[PDB]
């Protein structure tokens, strides 16, 4: 709802199962570990998780940023509104299948439709890195290497607590192989643009479009899968911990993705989802910041 | 089922004395061809009076009587509205005004080249039809029939009948063979009385014969679908260091081709049909014609819902079924049935709805018991991150799927999978998958039988699937077989992934250019399904005969076939100057070949061949792109320049001399490779320079060589250079020592 | 004056545009220009175009003036190299080189005359 | 307290380097083995993986038998030491200006070499490319100073002060006893930002 906080990588890995593969962004639930697992060093947790559950504040995942927040393609939004040369309006359907994010100036003509041919932002290596004379050991590890102007910006709360933890982020890194040489950003809170918040709603109910991965509390779960266009994407992975010395397994979330569209926009979680008989708890933040769509 | 044996077999048999008045020429009415042989070959009457009075014309009032829902399916199988040419080709009336193409009717076989069509086949090729006919009546004399033997006949049409035209007497109806025009005809006429039986009516002759029109407008047709989604997630999960590489790849592949089988082949058996309404079946897509009624649409919505509990117990959302119906009246036939938005129209109807169900994927019941956790595992599955039911296959701890999946790749090489109750690697609801030996069919007990890459009949009465496969050696030998028999070849392998281009854009719309849209059948783009299933699935091993390579996988439109690089090379050569003889011209695909070194792993091999396939696809559509992203040529100047004419050239000099060595060949590279204004004068003084070095008996050799040579270097348009440079690449490794 | 995009092409031209030994029908449409001329003149050049690569352009000058010498001079023995510094403009180009850039141009433009000459007969 | 102090140094290269990576095609006459460069710019970079395994092998030879390597490095095992307190980042080749005042024609130099057998006595060539002598890349590496630490936070600093020592006194490359190697870590300063923690006696264990 408040203030877009543009972070510039210009090296990340970010996730999506596998190692040999870096998704371009990294969705409201790795950054809020990545808080979570930084307001432990601090020592200053329990300030936060206070806050953490609380209406006031929000939370965003990434977008790219070439001189203007984007945002992500809605879920089949876009209606069939022409049986025409179909030898390559289904060509058209090929490279329009693949984009995933349109610019913010532009988003209301995509509604009403409109090609956007795809720009490109941090086209992802694929490095063999290794590990000299072992038995089996040629990993690869993928790279997004950012085009030499694009952010991020989570949108969060304009909180002090979280501006202190989000500046030490910038040395700590987000993604992938950070001790390595990956995901070490330099952040710039900027401040957002006059109709983006104006439809950075909640709780509108109207048809509305998702910014961001959202678990539904269970009483909003029935009717939402009524009208909405989601993407499911399997939240999941092993568990950070510094206190098992073993590598266990989170509970498998499976999430909405952001993109998708829906109507009375519903109210999301903080999932637990702990392995059995485990010390502390695995947040994995899932509760939409909204976007409204003809409004 | 319980009675359609009269009705099935009678709307699939018809019209069989056609084929007998084709052979012997006989002056008889050809409805009553078939009746009488039916006679003396078997003895069921029932069936026998549909072929009695199939025609409906010459008797329409003998004897409530099956033969009246064979007219009407007759008619809407056929793509017009019902004098002796052969097959034309279907190519005749695809894309452009080109030159006609006829078949040569003959058979089909695991060891017969492709059957091209040319344009001297406008006579009657008479006398195979009698080896056509005494190859029927060999086998229908010994039959059953029932749905134990209800698709061994099936491929008695698909391989004898494949290329026998229907009604040449004609002017449209030219390219609608007669196994395909009995195969959509028999599809029609089972959801005819799927259609009528559950609306509740018994006569024939008042819904059917009066009111034809009517029935030409009302909407008694489905035509379903469905969308195995993500297939590449699956087969593409390979990675450096995965201990089974290629076996592993060339097992999902054929997993996921079966389970595509079994979605059709359980679908049937749950309805009362079979494999004559599955119009095509590819790679996770497939097209049916099923019956609109309530009866139906609810078994479809009941079993999409019981197989994606199937596949979500055994993958977890990284499969999932997409079904998609369509409701249609007798819309797809040429006669002037709203010619622009009717024919695909209702064809993307059933497409929209998959689209709706890819995008809104479950429900609430099924994603409340997805996250309910209470799962504290500690190793995962470490090829598809799966959690339930480790086991420890050779010190890895891999899931219960991909343990089966090495099981499968030991018995891939089998003739025969059955469908099994509880025997590993599941397809299905109650449905294992097993590879097996021939006669161990009496010992193991199954449900349904495949057998693959075959048209004996045999004893099991199976079901022919389709799967491109061939193995000339090892995978880890073809680097190793490159050399010649002097030992002149570098070490490499080289893998290839064809693709067609534009294929859907040609399947969906496809033959609308020619006429006013009067080729805008179901019938064309359902031969248009077989000839482009038929070449990749089954001739591609004829292509790769003794090439010394695998084809890991050949479905729909994608090769990819891994191998020696001398032969690889070669094979997409030699498969595209045969795939655009049997298209003429159209359909161009596109191909991109890697060398890699021996060793190497499959993952890193498949990947960057993908990379070299995507940019050939941009080039503009059509080209291939060897080794490199960089040499993206065009199909129609690598094979007439590059691998025929400047090759050969190349290698008439570099033999009839012993002087210029490879020393001369490789400081041409670079300044071919360079290539500013300054090399074409460095290039003019190397080449002069040797003129008079050289022994001065084979100076014109030299000297016609090097005024060749510099023609193409100077020529300032590019695409006359870069093939010098491949072509020189092309034959150092083929003298790599 | 020659550009970086045409001192081939004008060097090309040159040789043609030089004359040739158009009596004595003994392999004829020779030139009068041989070949032990044109490469005396490309040894002065061919020491340059090394040396300027390797060192600064600052210490070259001293024989880049010594070229206008020995250019002048073998023109001045022999009248068919005499008719080569009019032709291809090479007392008009040896006055413009100011810089390592140039250098490196004209004496790729003296390797061009020596191709083509090596080419055309 | 907490803080994140940082050692900003500039690299150079006394010999080339040769990180490579992914290979691609040979292509004849092409590169028998690319260095591994940024994708964007097309400019040579080292990796900090390649920074950061190869001066923890160094200090394994010197504090061996562990304890104080895998507290600055990490460990799979051992909870007390996952994400261990050393986030390193990749070099950019910050004068990518200089060199060319210096006056240079491209960044990496492409080196010829062989390999001769010993009884055939016929070459085997190669063309290893290298990034060329003198080079400056961004060198920099945030210490991490935790609740937990500031009791051991000197006896890292004698560590990682020992641990860039070593590579001026090794290679940091590929192909390095053939040279390739040579680096030296000059302007070794250890600024801090986002915490509260005086860096001014370890500057002077720097010099
Ligand atoms: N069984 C198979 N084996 C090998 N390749 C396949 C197979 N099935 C599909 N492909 C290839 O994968 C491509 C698309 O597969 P995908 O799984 O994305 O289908 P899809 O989910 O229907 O795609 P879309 O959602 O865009 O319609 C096709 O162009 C085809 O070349
Ligand atoms: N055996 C087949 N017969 C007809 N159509 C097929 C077959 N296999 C796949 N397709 C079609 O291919 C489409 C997916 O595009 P695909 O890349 O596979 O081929 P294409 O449409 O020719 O596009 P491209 O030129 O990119 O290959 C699907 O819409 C599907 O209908
Ligand atoms: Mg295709
Ligand atoms: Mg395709
Ligand atoms: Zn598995």
């Amino acid at each position: 709802t408040y203030k877009l906080y543009i972070m510039t990588f210009q090296n990340a890995h970010f996730g999506s199962g596998t190692l040999d593969s870096s998704k371009l962004t990294f969705s409201a639930d790795r950054i809020f570990s990545a808080l979570v697992l930084e307001a432990l060093k601090m020592g200053k947790l329990d300030a936060f998780l206070a806050e953490a559950n609380q209406d006031k504040f929000t939370l965003t995942d990434a977008f790219p940023f070439q001189f203007g927040p984007f945002l992500p393609k809605p879920i089949g939004y876009p209606k069939h509104d022409q049986s025409v040369d179909v030898k390559e309006v289904r060509r058209q359907a090929k490279l329009s299948k693949k984009l995933q994010f349109l610019a913010l100036e532009n988003v209301d003509d995509y509604l009403n439709g409109e090609l956007f041919e795809n720009e490109e932002h941090a086209v992802i290596d694929t490095v063999t890195k290794n590990q000299p004379h072992k038995d089996d050991n040629l990993y690869q590890v993928a790279t997004t290497r950012f085009s030499n102007d694009t952010s991020l910006y989570v949108i969060a709360n304009e909180s002090d607590l979280l501006n202190e933890l989000m500046s030490s982020l910038q040395y700590s890194g987000l993604g992938g192989k950070r001790s390595s040489g990956f995901g070490r950003f330099e952040l710039d809170i900027q401040n957002i643009p006059l109709e983006l918040s104006d439809r950075l709603t909640k709780n509108h109910s109207d048809k509305v479009m998702s910014l961001t991965t959202a678990l539904p509390v269970d009483a909003d779960l029935e009717e939402a899968m009524e009208d909405g266009h989601y993407l499911l994407t399997k939240s999941s992975g092993f568990a950070f911990s510094h206190a098992t010395n073993e590598n266990y397994r989170k509970q498998d979330l499976y999430k909405f993705a952001s993109g998708s569209t829906f109507s009375k926009t519903f109210e999301g979680q903080i999932v637990d989802v702990r392995p059995l008989d485990f010390p502390h708890a695995v947040l994995n933040y899932a509760k939409p910041l909204f976007f409204k769509l003809e409004v | 089922k319980k009675e359609k044996i009269d009705l099935f077999y009678g709307a699939l048999l018809h019209n069989i004395g056609k084929v007998i008045q084709r052979a012997t020429g006989e002056r008889k009415k050809h409805a009553l061809v078939g009746a009488d042989w039916f006679d003396e070959i078997a003895d069921n009457q029932v069936i026998s009076d549909q072929i009695r009075y199939h025609m409906a014309n010459y008797q329409s009032d003998k004897l409530d009587h099956l033969a009246y829902i064979t007219y009407i399916a007759d008619n809407i199988a056929s793509g017009v509205d019902r004098t002796y040419t052969n097959q034309a080709d279907i190519f005749n009336v695809f894309g452009a005004q080109t030159d006609k193409r006829y078949f040569k009717p003959t058979v089909l076989n695991l060891k017969s080249k492709p059957n091209f069509a040319s344009a001297t086949y406008e006579p009657f090729s008479k006398g195979d039809y009698a080896a056509i006919a005494t190859r029927i009546k060999n086998e229908l004399a010994e039959f059953e029939f029932n749905q134990v033997q209800i698709d061994s006949l099936l491929n008695l049409f698909e391989a004898t009948l494949s290329f026998v035209p229907s009604s040449t007497n004609t002017k449209e109806i030219a390219d609608i063979s007669l196994a395909d025009h009995s195969r959509l005809t028999a599809a029609f006429a089972l959801a005819i009385y799927d259609y009528l039986e559950d609306k509740g009516r018994h006569n024939y002759k008042e819904d059917l014969f009066t009111k034809v029109s009517a029935f030409y407008e009302e909407e008694a047709f489905l035509l379903a679908s469905f969308d195995l989604s993500g297939i590449q997630d699956f087969i593409y999960n390979i990675n450096i260091a995965t201990n089974g590489a290629a076996k592993q790849l060339k097992a999902r592949s054929l997993y996921l081709d079966f389970m595509s089988e079994y979605i059709a082949d359980s679908l049937l058996d749950k309805l009362g049909l079979n494999r004559a309404n599955m119009l095509y079946v590819g790679g996770g897509h497939a097209y049916f014609v099923l019956a609109n009624t309530e009866k139906t649409v609810e078994t479809l919505v009941q079993f999409e819902k019981d197989f994606n509990q199937f596949l979500l117990a055994n993958f977890q959302t990284r499969l999932y079924v997409a079904f998609g119906w369509g409701s249609f009246a007798a819309k797809d036939i040429m006669s002037e049935l709203n010619s622009p938005e009717s024919y695909r129209q209702v064809y993307q109807k059933a497409s929209r709805m998959i689209s709706k169900k890819k995008i809104s994927r479950y429900d609430y019941q099924t994603l409340m018991l997805l996250n309910r956790g209470g799962k504290s595992s500690e190793r995962e599955c470490e090829i598809c991150h799966s959690v339930e039911n480790l086991v420890s296959y050779h010190d890895q701890k891999v899931c219960d799927i991909c343990r089966g999946l090495y099981q499968f790749s030991k018995e891939i090489a089998h003739d025969h999978f059955i469908i099994t109750e509880n025997e590993g690697l599941p397809i299905g609801p109650n449905a294992c998958l097993k590879g097996v030996a021939f006669e161990k069919l009496s010992q193991e007990a199954f449900s349904r039988v495949y057998v693959k890459n075959d048209y004996k009949a045999g004893t099991v009465k199976a079901t022919h699937v389709f799967v491109g496969d061939y193995q000339c050696d090892e995978i880890y030998n073809y680097a190793a077989l490159s050399k010649n028999e002097n030992g002149l070849g570098i070490k490499r392998l080289a893998v290839v992934r064809l693709d067609v281009d534009d294929l859907g854009a040609a399947f969906m719309a496809g033959f609308s250019q020619q006429g006013n849209g009067q080729y805008s059948t179901l019938s064309r783009s359902a031969t248009f399904s077989r000839s482009m299933s038929l070449f990749f699935k089954v001739y591609i091993n004829q292509f790769a005969s003794d090439k010394k390579l695998s084809i890991i996988y050949a479905g729909g439109d994608d090769v990819f076939a891994i191998g020696s690089w001398q032969d690889i090379i070669a094979f997409t050569v030699e498969l595209r100057e045969n795939f655009i003889k049997w298209t003429n011209g159209k359909l161009t695909l596109s191909a991109g070949i890697g060398l890699f070194a021996d060793k190497t792993p499959i993952s890193l091999m498949a990947h960057q061949t993908g990379e070299l396939e995507e940019a050939a696809k941009g080039n503009e559509k059509d080209s291939i792109s060897l080794f490199s992203s960089d040499y993206t040529f065009k199909f129609d100047r690598f094979i007439t320049n590059v691998y025929d004419d400047k090759l050969e050239q190349i290698r008439y000099f570099f033999n009839h001399q012993d002087e210029r060595g490879k020393n001369f060949i490789y400081k041409l590279i670079e300044l071919l490779r360079n290539h500013d204004r300054m090399n074409m004068a460095r290039l003019a003084y190397y080449l002069t320079r040797l003129e008079e070095l050289t022994r001065e008996t084979d100076r014109d050799k030299f000297k016609t060589f090097k005024n060749l040579f510099y023609s193409w270097y100077t020529n300032k348009n590019d695409k006359d250079r870069k093939e010098a440079e491949l072509a020189l690449l092309l034959y150092i490794y083929e003298i790599r020592k | 004056i020659l550009t970086d995009e045409n001192y081939v092409d004008i060097a090309e031209k040159a040789i043609l545009k030089l004359e040739r030994n158009t009596r004595n029908r003994k392999n004829p449409d020779a030139f009068f220009l041989t070949t032990s001329k044109l490469r005396n003149l490309l040894s002065l050049t061919s020491t340059l175009f090394d040396e300027s690569k390797v060192k600064e352009y600052d210490a070259l000058l001293d024989r880049i003036a010594y070229l206008r010498v020995q250019f002048v001079y073998q023109a001045g023995r022999e009248i068919a190299v005499k008719d080569l510094i009019e032709k291809a403009q090479i007392l008009e180009a040896l006055k413009e080189i100011k810089d390592r850039e140039t250098l490196q141009r004209f004496c790729r433009y003296m390797e061009a005359l020596v191709a083509y000459f090596k080419f055309y007969g | 307290t907490f803080a994140k102090i940082k050692f900003s140094a500039q690299i150079r290269l006394e010999t080339g380097l040769h990180i490579g990576g992914s290979d691609a095609f040979a292509a004849i006459g092409a590169i028998n083995s690319p260095v591994i460069k940024d994708p964007i710019t097309n400019l040579p970079i080292i990796p900090g993986s390649s920074l950061k395994g190869k001066m923890r092998t160094l200090l394994a030879k010197v504090y061996n038998e562990s304890d104080i390597l895998s507290r600055l490095f990490g460990n799979s095992k051992d909870k007390r030491f996952k994400m261990g307190r050393l986030i390193f980042r990749d070099a950019f080749l910050s004068n990518a200006d200089e060199l060319d005042s210096l006056g240079v024609r491209s960044y990496t130099e492409v080196k010829f070499e062989n390999t001769i057998d010993r009884i055939t006595a016929e070459a085997n060539p190669r063309q290893i490319e290298r990034a060329i002598r003198n080079s400056t890349f961004d060198f920099e590496l945030i210490y991490e100073i935790t609740d937990e630490n500031e009791n051991q936070v000197e006896e890292d600093f004698k560590v990682i002060r020992d641990g860039l020592k070593l590579l001026e006194l090794d290679y940091l490359g590929g192909s390095g006893s053939r040279g390739y190697g040579k680096v030296a870590f000059e302007n070794l300063k250890a600024t801090t930002v986002f915490g509260n923690y005086d860096v001014k006696t370890l500057n002077e264990l720097l010099t």
